[PDB]
RNA sequence: CGAUGUCGGCUCAUCACAUCCUGGGGCUGAAGUAGGUCCCAAGGGUAUGGCUGUUCGCCAUUUAAAGUGGUACGCGAGCUGGGUUUAGAACGUCGUGAGACAGUUCGGUCCCUAUCUGCCGUGGGCGCUGGAGAACUGAGGGGGGCUGCUCCUAGUACGAGAGGACCGGAGUGGACGCAUCACUGGUGUUCGGGUUGUCAUGCCAAUGGCACUGCCCGGUAGCUAAAUGCGGAAGAGAUAAGUGCUGAAAGCAUCUAAGCACGAAACUUGCCCCGAGAUGAGUUCUCCCUGACCCUUUAAGGGUCCUGAAGGAACGUUGAAGACGACGACGUUGAUAGGCCGGGUGUGUAAGCGCAGCGAUGCGUUGAGCUAACCGGUACUAAUGAACCGUGAGGCUUAACCU
RNA sequence: AAUUCCUUGUCGGGUAAGUUCCGACCUGCACGAAUGGCGUAAUGAUGGCCAGGCUGUCUCCACCCGAGACUCAGUGAAAU
RNA sequence: ACACAGGUGGUCAGGUAGAGAAUACCAAGGCGCUUGAGAGAACUCGGGUGAAGGAACUAGGCAAAAUGGUGCCGUAACUUC
RNA sequence: AGGACCGAACCGACUAAUGUCGAAAAAUUAGCGGAUGACUUGUGGCUGGGGGUGAAAGGCCAAUCAAACCGGGAGAUAGCU
């Protein structure tokens, strides 16, 4: 149930392909407040489509 | 396989998974509005509507059932006085999702859930 | 001979006055509308393509609305290509309707059943389960031996094991047509055809005997 | 629905109390017995003055069924409990004359219509 | 949907008497013999009632000579003939299941008349 | 021999043909029928139980038949441990004894999270050479291929009588496989009700918590079989054994050397599924793109700013789709999901009130009350624009068509 | 037979079928009288057999409720 | 060896039901066990239910299932009575 | 009265599953046997390696038992690897 020669580190790498994180790239800028908020993401204050939604 | 199955186990037992919507229900009705996990927060609005729904009407036997599930006097008494007739025109959807942030300990995706009313 | 595209609408069964109660499918097959013809000449074979159905316009996009905008036929969802028998002929525009299988007595149904996902082998391939008792250790519904030994010394191409179950085309072949209604755009097929309720079918006459 | 090794009521004045199926004969494999099959039984209790004794083989025909059967409307006919009726191993013919209960309508066959005739009903 | 409604309700025939499960119902059921088409007498206790439009069915039990009889009826087959009701029983439950098991001196339904 | 680790059974198989069944033929001391024997033929099929640990074998009862073998006497990094080989113990026999056995008898630790190859599924990358959205072609590959019985013919052909067809047609079944919940049922710890014990709600009443869902009676949608439908095939091409035809060598004759026609579940197709990563990378239809420039080894080049389309992805509501990806619907010009409204279904006459009864309790209001996934509507709530990715006319050579 | 090789002895009971089981026979391969012999009520987490009851052990699995498995975030081994 | 499902002498030990220091629910009092969030596949582990048949499974009724209490009645062969 | 019966505490460890780099260097869960006696248990003593003790297996003697552990002769010897 172990191996049989150790794996080489190019062997390694192939199997770190699929690893690397995908990027955002989808930071609606608010319309009044104009935070960096994802977009169906309220903002760091809690506005959200231009409103104090959280009331907070 | 779940084809066209409902609910969610939430990973809990059904009288934990019951019990605790019969907590979290009473718990937005005093405050109006909560901070609580996406997932858990889609279905308390399977949970709550039907109460504001029973207090669109009232009588005796509402106020003993509202009192059935949610067992709280005070929630009751918060009920049938001001939400229901505070959503009395609403046919349905008394409630809204807000999606807050990450909850950085689990990275749980949380949420707002609060009365679509709440005026001050 | 050609065929159409309908939609699995549920099943009940219809009671003859024999007392026979006869379970049928009931599908509504829409207006075909023929979309493009090829040729033997053009590519290589002789057969008509066809739409049911009418998409959202903001939804239908450019390519397959220029497309629609050729043959000069209102959108549907999707194309279905019918191989001709070499004498029909039919020309773009013009309406299929559920009438051309009032005629007939048995048919084809190509359906797209449903999907069990990630199915075990005695879901999938109906292996005997190995004794749920007498000392029976951690396996009760695995396959056990996949093999031989060092002699083939590898597992054969074909080994029925877990696997994706369902979500597959299949196609049930001879079902006795019942009743072919055009006001409706029903069709009664005796039998089950396979997909879940609202799912598409080719239907088609009976090839085989 | 009968198998092997199903405990049957006998249902005529063979002579019999309890018998026990040992094989579903037509067939390879053939795992069932429905109302109008022959199955090979055993004699498990019997009357002492019967026609058989105890410890024969023969053939029956299950004539009633817990499982009972399907009319092609969709009805069923499900009685309480399993009743056979004995043969005579080769020439499938019923030993005993008098049938007790009901029977039901499939087991209408030319050699099961003397069957036919001695049930009370159905 | 409307597709299978409408297409089953020109099915069911309008003339269903309203019987309860628990009531004694004397169901009569044509019977065929190669040619001579008959009618055929069935009494005994309902107990299931299943509702499903068209394909509702109810179920007849009746102690025969010796033993117990069970068998159900599609109520909207053209085999079943006419479903008289003889007496308004008594329960609680909505399927009389215990029937099965509970013979003679308990088998006695209580009769209502209210 | 610095370990190839077990007899048989179980689950799961694959191949060979010296063929058990089914199929096609030859010959008889084959009348018919039903068999005998030999040849061709591997496609599918090829028991359930009793005793034994058994393989085996005997027996019982079936079946169209319950084939012989290779695969580390297939399979134990898949299970079991009965047999067999551990340390306990006893019987008989042999030995002075320790112990032993052509012997049998009870009990007695079966370890391993899979790197690789392999196999079953499912995606990402790039390529397919201008890019993108779809519909197919079809190389090639896989699945599938079993058969009993009854009737018509006919009780005819045949026969001494008794018996008793072939061939062709049709119905009805067993096993198996695919598919689906309309029916018959299963389950349904999210739905309704009953009820034992006990705690709390200040008490009674009415509810709620816990005791395996506390114990149970029913039960929607799904999933599902024991349920309900469907399939095997026909036919075509070229053949085996075999049957021939017309025919020389060999004036004859001869199935054959020339040629020619039939001839199997076998073989290539036909039937269903996968399938252009088939780098030989296909075909057709459709949509989009027609910038100013510097630069150098004037290179199918890069760089600067300007434009960034068709379309796609992400995000979001989600799904009879699903492990994760992927795939399908919708994203307000919107019915995608929740809620709501009506219906349906399921459970059986809520609570409160009033009357009668000593009371338990019963009757009226009430076929009520409450209803999970189901069905038809309804924007009340949540799916915000836009952004990001993707470009700017598609190398060279030759040839045929037009200046 | 806890002992019997030959052997599944032979006969009878039980079973549709019984190398085990119970009774019997006697050729006791190689029983035997305190290395105790033959029976014996009761008792036994004792060896073997049969029957009723009862059931998912099985025909043949089907569905459902939980803990893992799977995905995301943090930490992070092992034989070889 | 560890912030380890194990082991450790003596005293105290209430309410309701119950024979009981059993068990069930609770009081006083003490705790939610020191990784969570979703998903709701195959398969494994702990369990619930099952149509018809009912040991046919298997080395063997292993395991499960079932029986299970109180009062009264009644109770064989055999026996050291 | 009982080396009596049923059965908790306590003691023991027959069957099955899980575990087997485990939670644990023999445990957990579900059922089981004894449970006023040849019983069990706290504290403190006495018996020691070819000896102690043994309702007797050759078992136990500080996770070690055909003979403990520590140090020494001892760098034993090793026709073997």
């Amino acid at each position: 149930a172990v191996q049989q020669n150790k794996p080489t580190r190019s062997k390694r790498g192939m199997r770190r392909s699929h690893d690397a994180l995908t990027a955002v790239t989808s930071l609606s800028v608010d319309k009044t407040s104009g935070e960096k908020h994802l977009r169906h993401h309220i903002t760091a204050d809690g506005y959200y489509r231009g409103r104090k939604v959280i009331a907070k | 396989m779940r084809h066209r199955k409902s609910g969610r186990q939430l990973n809990r037992n059904s009288s934990h998974r019951q019990a605790m919507f019969r907590n979290m229900a009473g718990s937005l009705v005093r405050h109006e509005i909560i901070k609580t996990t996406l997932p858990k927060a889609k279905e308390l609005r399977r949970v709550v509507e039907p109460l504001i729904t029973l207090a669109k009407t009232d009588s005796v036997a509402n106020r003993r059932l509202a009192f059935a599930r949610t067992r709280d006097n005070e929630i009751v008494a918060k009920l049938f006085n001001e939400l229901g007739p505070r959503f009395a025109s609403r046919a349905g959807g008394y409630t809204r999702i807000l999606k807050c942030g990450f909850r950085a300990g689990d990275n749980a995706p949380m949420a707002y859930i609060e009365l679509v009313d709440r005026s001050e | 001979m050609i065929g159409l595209v309908g939609k699995k609408v549920g099943m009940t069964r219809i009671f003859t006055e024999d007392g026979v109660s006869i379970p049928v499918t009931v599908i509504e097959v829409e207006a075909n509308r023929v979309t493009q013809v090829k040729d033997l000449a053009n590519d290589g074979y002789r057969a008509i393509q066809v739409t049911t159905g009418a998409k959202k316009a903001n939804r239908v996009t450019k390519p397959e609305a220029g497309h629609f905008a050729k043959a000069g036929v209102e959108a549907g969802r999707g194309l279905w290509e019918f191989r001709l028998a070499e004498g029909e002929e039919f020309t773009v525009g013009q309406s299929i309707s559920v009438e051309l299988f009032a005629d007939v007595k048995k048919v084809d149904v190509t359906g797209t059943s449903k999907g069990k996902g990630f199915a075990g082998t005695v879901k999938r391939w109906n292996f005997r389960t190995q004794d749920a008792t007498h000392g029976n250790s951690l396996s009760h519904r695995v396959p056990g031996s996949i093999g031989q030994n060092q002699t083939p010394g590898k597992v054969f191409k074909g080994k029925k094991m877990a696997g994706q179950m369902g979500n597959e085309r299949v196609t049930v072949q001879s079902l006795d047509v019942v009743r072919v209604d055009a006001e409706r755009n029903l069709l009664l097929v005796k039998g089950a055809v396979p997909g879940a309720t609202g799912s598409d079918l080719i239907v088609k006459p009976a090839v085989k005997a | 629905m009968i198998q092997e090794q199903t405990m049957l009521n006998v249902a005529d004045n063979s002579g019999a109390r309890r018998v026990m199926c040992i094989k579903v004969l037509g067939g390879s494999h053939r795992r069932y017995a429905g109302v109008g099959d022959i199955i090979k039984i055993t004699i498990k209790e019997a009357i002492p003055r019967g026609k058989v004794k105890k410890g024969d083989v023969l053939k029956a025909v299950v004539v009633r069924t817990k499982k009972g059967v399907r009319r092609p409307d969709g009805s069923v006919i499900r009685f309480d409990g399993n009743a056979c009726v004995l043969l005579n191993n080769n020439s499938e013919q019923p030993i005993g004359t008098r049938i007790f209960g009901p029977v039901t309508r499939e087991l209408r066959s030319e050699k099961f219509m003397k069957i036919i005739s001695l049930a009370p009903e159905v | 949907s409307n597709i299978i409604k409408q297409l089953e309700q020109e099915q069911m025939k309008q003339d269903v008497p309203s019987f309860r499960p628990g009531d004694t119902v004397e169901v009569k059921v044509w019977v065929v013999e190669g040619s001579k088409k008959r009618l055929q007498a069935f009494e005994g206790v309902v107990i299931a009632i299943r509702n499903r439009g068209l394909h509702s069915a109810f179920t007849v039990r009746k102690i025969s000579n010796g033993e117990g009889v069970e068998r159900v009826f599609q109520t909207h087959s053209p085999v079943v003939d006419s479903i008289s009701v003889k007496r308004r029983g008594a329960v609680r439950k909505a399927k009389l299941y215990y029937l099965r098991e509970r013979t003679g001196k308990a088998a006695r339904i209580k009769e209502r008349l209210n």
